[PDB]
């Protein structure tokens, strides 16, 4: 495996990240009688677990199947939300996301916008697991989130544990804004911790600072804060260099200020991503950084990502960022 | 047979299945008389009347803000000729609650609905009075209070939403029927046969209203389909299907009127084509209402004269107001204002502090 | 009526139409016997085993590449139980160079065209005899010899393109026909709207030809559409449909043989639904086998065992391959590689020179 | 109006943007017996008259109308490619090219490298008309560049004048590689200029240096090269300062070599786009830029585009980038 995962609010339960979705997302039926969840293959619980029990819970007509349309499952999951009720869609891939991109972008981002706030679409929330899995390939790799950056009107979220997954998901679905929550696929069982059985919630647009440091600033999403975790303790051994560890979690609205705290203290930044070097977020926080903290970057910004190439099957080892491509970007940044 | 896709037998020759001709109801013919006493829906003479005034005032205002756009006064228009009759029937057969979706040819889902002219020409000149705040295109309508959701440019979009809205709506089991206007283009989208198929198996109290005039801007529908219309897909996806004369006022009441009958009983969708066209909706009820002795030659003038006046005074008063504070560009992106949203309305403040002089900021608030 | 949406007459009292069941057309019975001797198609003794020696080809390499993937040996692996015949079927009843579309249970088809069993392991396991160069997962198979265009997970992506390519082909009129493959979930996707319309307004020469096995992943059908299957919806669009037996390959080879001849001539596209499930195709042709006296048991244990042969010689091999060299993962993203694309190729040569030890290189070509 | 437009091959005759479009189509269709083009509208001449008189001259079977279906006319395109035959579909306004959005970048943009180059759809291109036009609102006025510069696969190109158009769109109908042509419409009667009649062709992945310039660079595409080309006038006259004005004209993928060059020499560069800011294709440029050129920035990059806002109708004067706020923003990076 590529990455290492390491793991207040009353009794607690040890949860992998598709329990903690569950968790979430009972917790929300329970509280909101209006909420159903709906989408591909959720009545039996979903190909990834994520809905088990909820059926036999809730009932047939809170948690059910539609037909097999993205654009659908997004249009029907704005008009539920249009009356107010609470609409959790899931899209089976995120790779799958596409199809249903002009109601994300054209309808759902806009809704409250161009009507003057007569209408809106804020209760309808779209989960969707994302990210490499070791052998996805093309269309069940993808990290979507840099072509919604794009998007004013919609909040992108990604948790990095089991416990930031409930806490951040509660928060999504409860936002009054149309939400898209990317869960990594690869962490679904892979990572488990204590979380709590009752709800809580983690504030959007917020980054969180996991480690303090003072050489250099590390800032990463999903899967890939793990990887510079790591990357941040080899660099401590190997190269006697303090890292500031910090996971974004919200793509957009994103946590400037967090951010550019960090690097004006450390004066470097490294971002990491799977996704595509090109058009990916890391350019916006980059670009950003370099105009709010022009006088105290020491050296240029460095951008780990994804190559700018489909997501391959055989090839996953060699395309991936992985904590020696960050390490010998950091090394050289630091050797600048 | 034992299949779980669909009921049927077996059959021991090779034979494929041909596209099976709907016929149009009718209840008047061009002269005004009831074809069918059967059929009649006898409405009282008071909502017929406003059947007839709702026309013709939104005949009226079409005339005046289309000679409008021509001049430039407004940046775009689209009228409601030939689509008077299929809105204001549909809208009369409705319970004031029912949520309408649509396009461009609803303005007489609103007309009827008693939607001020003040506020159909203040979206359209987006000045101060548009709740839309001066967002959208003109014609671009919505109204919460009259529960006619807002109208946006992409095409079909609404049609899955109305469906969801339906499904909400059968939980919250209140007795409401939700309504989807579109045209035979539209239907052409991926969007329409989400909507109708989502209807179908979620079993959703929805009316589809479908308006077929035989073209999508310079489109003959024979580019846009080869079955017999879109009444003819209705029965694929499961769905109760008719198809009515769009100049016939009573007939678009009628199957109206009974498909949100049974749609709100039955918790399913109803899908109604109704045929118009580039025997005008307005010349046909005219006909009728002279039949029964319910209006004459001094009252249509009198009307004539009254409707031009209303409209524009709504006209002059549009005109001189003034359009929204500028600061209205940044609001309702999202419901709350992001810090980051809000440092770029700082810099446009800031902007217009020092570069004022270069924009027009007299015809704005504030 | 002289409207241009629809050829109909008016109709006086208000009637809606309701989901007015399609039969299935079947050849064969479960054991073997031709139901209606019009129908045989009475296909030659060699042409009849092939079709069977490629269904239960297809069978043993699923057997044994399904418990690869058990092993963890390959990534994923979807098998072609119960659609043998269907996919064998109507791939006999098309021209060599017909052009197949599909998605993940066509492997019959390649099977049938003499596809070799080293290139399906090839792709399976990503190796260097993969002429997909390893990049997407097991089963995506392609082949431009044997014209089988590339298979892409998204569903329902490929039902619009195979119409673009069935119009292109009318265009160079040279007498071949498209054949699009897709499940009944996949119909639900607005993709297949498209393709559907598309190809019977542009009139193009296109075989839709859909499975329905009652269920997409856990979904049944009665969550998928509620009208009479597919084929029910072939009519509304203007498209000739049928409905046949998918465990008679018969009954499918007379459907696509007929559907290819007409869709061809006609420029014209055809639906076949086929009915399967989770009375097999392979055990009703082999009883139509021994009431002929064409197969026998001691020939049936000789197959079986030359089959399970030259499957796993091709195992062994397709494992004991290197995979690709580490740099196909740049070439192909454009035609011609672009210059910041190379510097990214260049920049893990660079990396792998200094880290090399920690990644997989043994394994890679080169 | 927001800007102003001002203007070896063979004849030439004026021609404003639409008619050039027309021109390259007509040298498309005349030497190429595969090619067709279809869409929305297109035979009796298109809302934008881009291709009146093709269908009389070419053929119904050759110019035609397709149903009212995006996704359907770019999935029909990239079949029609991958038998060979030369395929430009049109997309009515750029706004509309949503619902395509996955036959876009999981299909066309993947169809070479996951096949292995079995097959391609390198011959199919996607025009559609794009940007502001002073009153377009949300769905007439969109720039959707940003969102199709992270799918590797596709090229994404963009002119600013009659002739720079039929000279780009016919290398992108001739390019072998799926490409996607915006036409900013507010030029297509607007700019007008001498046009070879005969067919030539352009590079793609080239930018175009107009104006030279010591003091700072200055980049943008479209429409907005003649605001910054305005723009570099009022610095010239106002300033003393000497702008080095450049057309990107190719997004992806883009010419980073004409740029850092440019900036290497100025020190100084100004990105400006009507797209919104967030996301926007200026935050490539910026992050890329200050990687390859970190030693020779002297101020900040500084970015002017549009707000993270969807586009207004009425708003719009206070919305675009115009010559006052890319003039404002020119004269702080200057005082830097
Ligand atoms: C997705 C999308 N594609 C294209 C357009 C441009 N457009 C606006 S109206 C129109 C014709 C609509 O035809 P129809 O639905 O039949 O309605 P009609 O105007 O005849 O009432 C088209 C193509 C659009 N608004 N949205
Ligand atoms: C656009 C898209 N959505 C969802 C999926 C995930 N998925 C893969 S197979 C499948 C079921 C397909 O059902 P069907 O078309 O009926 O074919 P069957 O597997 O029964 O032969 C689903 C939902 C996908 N590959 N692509
Ligand atoms: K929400
Ligand atoms: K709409
Ligand atoms: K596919
Ligand atoms: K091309
Ligand atoms: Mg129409
Ligand atoms: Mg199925």
């Amino acid at each position: 495996a590529h990455f290492t995962f390491q793991p207040e609010y009353g009794q607690t339960q040890k949860m992998n990240l598709f329990q903690s979705v569950t968790s979430a997302l009972d917790n929300s039926l329970a509280k909101d009688p209006t909420a159903v969840i709906f989408g591909e293959d959720v009545a039996f619980g979903g190909v990834f677990r994520c809905t088990v029990g909820l059926r036999d819970k809730y009932g047939k007509d809170r948690v059910f199947n539609t037909p097999l349309c993205e654009q659908g499952i997004v249009g029907f999951g704005i008009g539920i939300a249009v009356t107010g009720a609470t609409a959790i869609a899931e899209i089976q891939f995120a790779d799958y996301i596409f199809p249903a991109f002009d109601q994300i972008v054209n309808e759902a981002a806009k809704y409250r916008y161009r009507s003057g706030d007569l209408f809106n679409c804020g209760s309808l929330t779209i989960r969707s697991p994302w990210g490499c899995v070791g052998h996805g390939a093309l269309y069940h790799s993808q990290s979507p989130e840099a072509f919604f950056a794009h998007c004013p009107g919609i909040k992108v979220v990604i948790p990095r544990s089991p416990f930031q997954a409930k806490g951040l998901l509660l928060s999504c679905i409860e936002d009054k804004n149309p939400c898209i929550f990317f869960e990594p696929k690869i962490l679904y069982r892979a990572a488990a911790e204590e979380v709590p059985i009752e709800p809580y919630n983690i504030p959007l647009s917020q980054a969180e600072v996991i480690q303090e440091g003072s050489d250099v600033t590390l800032v990463a999403w999903g899967t890939q804060v793990h990887v510079i975790r790591e990357v941040a303790s080899m660099a401590k051994e190997k190269l006697g260099v303090s890292c500031e560890v910090i996971d974004l979690r919200t793509i957009i609205p994103w946590d400037v200020d967090t951010i550019c705290k960090s690097v004006i203290k450390t004066g470097r930044l490294l971002i990491s991503h799977e996704a595509p070097l090109t058009g990916g977020f890391a350019s916006e926080i980059s670009s950003t950084v370099q105009e709010e903290c022009f006088l105290n970057l020491e050296a240029p910004i460095s951008r780990v990502c994804g190559y700018d190439t489909p997501f391959p099957h055989i090839f996953e080892p060699f395309y991936i960022p992985d904590k020696w491509k960050c390490y010998d970007a950091l090394r050289k940044m630091i050797n600048y | 047979p034992q299949f779980p896709g669909a009921s049927a037998e077996f059959i021991d020759k090779l034979e494929f299945i041909q596209p099976n001709g709907i016929p149009i109801y009718r209840v008047m013919d061009r002269q005004g008389q009831i074809i069918n006493p059967s059929e009649d829906p006898h409405l009282p003479k008071e909502k017929v009347l406003k059947l007839y005034k709702s026309m013709t005032l939104l005949n009226t205002m079409d005339r005046i803000l289309y000679e409008s756009q021509r001049q430039g006064r407004i940046s775009f228009y689209m009228t409601n000729y030939g689509e008077e009759g299929t809105h204001v029937g549909s809208a009369a057969a409705l319970d004031n609650t029912d949520l309408v979706f649509g396009q461009y040819r609803e303005a007489g889902v609103l007309m009827y609905r008693d939607y001020p002219l003040e506020l159909f020409m203040a979206q359209c000149y987006g000045n101060i009075s548009d709740l839309g705040k001066g967002r959208q295109m003109p014609v671009h309508y919505g109204c919460k209070e009259r529960h006619f959701v807002t109208i946006s440019s992409p095409l079909a979009t609404q049609i899955p939403q109305a469906v969801g809205a339906a499904y909400a709506a059968k939980r919250a089991n209140a007795n409401r029927v939700v309504i989807c206007y579109f045209g035979e283009g539209a239907a052409s989208e991926g969007d329409a046969h989400a909507g109708f198929n989502f209807a179908a198996t979620l079993e959703c109290p929805i009316i589809f209203f479908c308006r077929n005039n035989g073209y999508a801007i310079s489109t003959p529908t024979s580019e846009q389909y080869r079955g017999d219309g879109i009444a003819a897909r209705g029965p694929g996806y499961g769905i109760m299907s008719i198809r009515v004369d769009g100049n016939d006022v009573f007939a678009v009441y009628n199957a109206t009127k009974e498909a949100r009958r049974r749609a709100v009983a039955e918790n399913q969708p109803f899908l109604i084509e109704a045929m118009t066209y580039r025997d005008h909706p307005i010349s046909r009820l005219r006909h009728y209402l002279l039949s029964q002795g319910w209006w004459d030659e001094e009252q249509e003038k009198a009307w004539r004269k009254q409707s031009r006046r209303k409209v524009m005074e709504a006209f002059e008063q549009a005109e001189r107001k003034p359009k929204p504070n500028p600061n209205l560009l940044f609001s309702d992106v999202y419901q709350e204002m992001p810090a980051q949203l809000r440092k770029q309305q700082e810099s446009l403040a800031r902007h217009l502090q020092t570069y004022g002089e270069h924009y027009p900021l007299d015809h704005f608030d504030k």
